[PDB]
């Protein structure tokens, strides 16, 4: 008869707790690039958590920072899916 | 039914907050490339049948006010709610153009007891922002 | 590539 007031939120974070998040001045941020691409490709085939999982893999495998500054060069990023959802979410009617 | 009811008349709002230029006194750099993000999101969620509203360069007060107002709209005919934040950040914090905003303060407007039109409906917050200053060195595979 |  009640649901938690915190239920049915999903927080799709670009990066793990505590970490920088990477943005490319020409292509856009690694995360939003990958998120839009995976939605484009899979919103008609996959549940939302499985789409976000593909975003995780795309960011983690296909992106790596290039910098003249050794401190910031060759770095990696993993996004962070935080789900308080109680059901599966499909975008196709 | 193990899946949210997504056949309301409207999929719902998709609010994109796009903060590119910050007040000089904050010491925060301009976020080059974020307009590519905002445009890509706009088109992506348009194709998903969301009602997109792009907002640019909002102060911390404008962000909070926008979320309060949006949470007070009539969502009864909408299946879900999406909010994308594009800004500087730290852990738990998103930056207005003039200072920080607790993420908790933004999302509390949509709590199941405070936004009744969205009770039982998915509320998605997509956050492109730093969560600290750690760097991931990676490991070779 | 830049940091946010
Ligand atoms: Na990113």
């Amino acid at each position: 008869h009640k649901i938690p007031v915190e239920a049915d939120f999903l927080y799709a974070y670009s990066t793990a707790p505590g970490y920088y998040s990477w943005r490319n001045s020409k292509d856009g941020s690694w995360f939003i690039q990958s998120l839009c691409a995976m939605l484009k490709q899979y919103a008609d085939k996959l549940e939302f958590m499985h789409i976000l999982t593909r975003v995780n893999r795309k960011v983690a495998t296909e992106f790596e920072s290039f910098s003249f500054d050794a401190t910031f060069h060759a770095k990696k990023q993993i996004p962070c899916i935080v789900s308080m959802l109680t059901k599966e979410l499909y975008f196709y009617h | 039914d193990n899946s949210y009811k997504m056949d309301y008349p409207e999929m719902g709002l998709c609010i994109i907050i796009n903060n590119k230029n910050f007040h000089k006194s904050t010491g925060m750099t301009s976020r080059s490339g974020t307009d590519v993000d905002a445009a890509n999101l706009r088109e992506t969620f348009r194709n998903l049948k969301y009602e997109v509203r792009n907002k640019n360069d909002l102060t911390r007060e404008e962000i909070v006010e926008l979320m309060r107002d949006v949470s007070k709209e009539d969502h009864s005919k909408r299946s879900s709610f999406v909010c994308v934040l594009l800004s500087h950040g730290e852990e738990g914090i998103i930056f207005g153009t003039n200072g920080p905003v607790d993420l908790k303060k933004i999302t509390n407007f949509f709590r199941g007891d405070r936004c009744r039109d969205l009770t039982g409906k998915p509320k998605l917050f997509i956050i492109q922002a730093c969560r600290g200053t750690e760097l991931d060195c990676g490991i070779e595979t | 590539d830049e940091v946010d």
